[PDB]
């Protein structure tokens, strides 16, 4: 087996507007095997009722995964996207730039 | 534009934690509109585009009965595998399997599709000819020995000359309000100051239908196809893609750079600057 | 729609 480490992305749906109602997605891409445990945070706190898009793959088989919840940004709260899979010694944590 | 249409399949064992898990997801170009996940309580194939639901009730019983066929054969084959590379019975494993065709605008067959991969690692696929094989290692000679003498090959092609371009095309009208229909991609340039020596610029693309798109940086009209950072593409969540690409320039010199979107969405390729 | 029939590896 050749396991690959995902790539992370966490980004808003649209850009991000602070009182405007708005969807925090984290994209996680070209990683094997599939079994993956992805949780956004919120100002460090994992949040509950986070939908989960289904398994599927790239040409080069490898899973690609979208993580998604609505939210309603605000400047002074921090999200982020952690992410722990087989080829991680410890879980990654991706904090949401609103510039990227 | 150009169209296609896939079928997903993984297959994950999980020796001690009940059957294999299997997941199937069907694809009209980067429009989702099946799944099946055998982890769902009473699993049939459900709709994930409005254009589908039309399909009566015998398009859907015939789908659940394929995934479940399907989800069985899996689970003799991750077996048949065990044996086929000595492997134990402990460990979890992967049997991924991806089908379909590509139609151009004629709506003829451009190309037919059906591989499969064990482990992540490419197993057997049928050739582009749609009558030979590649196998990639002494197991999956066993399986080109096998479908071989099935003439397996014969019925592939017989299903995707035939019915997947027939359903397709037929796709492609039901939902010719969105999947015929591309979405343009708006497009922006940001300027991020790193430091007081250098910022970065960032070209944007925003809400794009389909995923295809090709952003460049060039230096006074020369691709900095080595300097530039570009993220995969990516899902907005509602459908459409995004992406950027982006350069670290020094102040001053950033109005040598354009970048160039191309997206069959738009009618000519974008130039685009920073603009203060 | 999908194929009717798969084969075992
Ligand atoms: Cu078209
Ligand atoms: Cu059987
Ligand atoms: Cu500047």
């Amino acid at each position: 087996m050749i396991q690959r480490t995902p790539k992370i992305q966490v980004y808003s749906r649209h850009p991000a507007e602070n009182g405007k109602s708005n969807f925090l997605n984290c994209y996680v891409s070209g990683f094997h095997p599939s079994d993956i445990e992805v949780d956004l945070l919120k100002n460090g706190e994992r949040i509950e009722k986070v939908e989960h898009s289904d398994l599927s793959f790239s040409k080069d088989w490898s899973f690609y995964l979208l993580y998604y919840t609505e939210f309603t940004p605000t400047e002074k709260d921090e999200y982020a996207c952690r992410v722990n899979h087989v080829t991680l010694s410890q879980p990654k944590i991706v904090k949401w730039d609103r510039d990227m | 534009g150009s169209h296609s249409m896939r079928y997903f399949h993984t297959s994950v064992s999980r020796p001690g934690r009940g059957e294999p898990r299997f997941i199937t997801v069907g694809y009209v170009d980067d429009t989702l509109f099946v799944r099946f996940d055998s982890d769902a309580a009473s699993p049939r194939e459900e709709p994930r585009a409005p254009w589908i639901e039309q399909e009566g009730p015998e398009y859907w019983d015939r789908e659940t009965q394929i995934c479940k066929a399907k989800a069985q054969t899996d689970r003799e084959d991750l077996r048949t595998l065990l044996r086929y590379y000595n492997q134990s019975e402990a460990g979890s494993h992967t049997l991924q399997n991806m089908y379909g065709c590509d139609v151009g605008p004629d709506g003829r067959l451009l190309r037919g599709y059906h591989q499969h991969a064990y482990d992540g690692k490419d197993y057997i696929a049928l050739n582009e000819d749609l009558s030979s094989w590649t196998a990639a290692d002494t197991a999956a000679q066993i399986t080109q020995r096998k479908w071989e003498a099935a003439r397996v090959a014969e019925q592939l092609r017989a299903y995707l000359e035939g019915e997947c371009v027939e359903w397709l095309r037929r796709y492609l009208e039901n939902g010719k309000e969105t999947l015929q229909r591309a979405d343009p991609p708006k497009t922006h340039v940001t300027h991020h100051p790193i430091s007081d020596h250098e910022a970065t610029l960032r070209c944007w693309a925003l809400g794009f239908y389909p995923a295809e798109i090709t952003l460049t940086w060039q230096r006074d009209g020369e691709d900095q196809t080595q300097d530039t950072e570009l993220v995969e593409t990516r899902p907005a969540g509602d459908r459409t893609f995004q992406k950027w690409a982006a350069v670290v320039v020094p102040s001053g010199e950033e109005q040598r750079y354009t970048c160039h979107v191309q997206h069959e969405g738009l009618p000519k390729p974008l130039t685009l600057r920073w603009e203060p | 729609r999908r194929k009717w029939r798969r084969w075992h590896l």
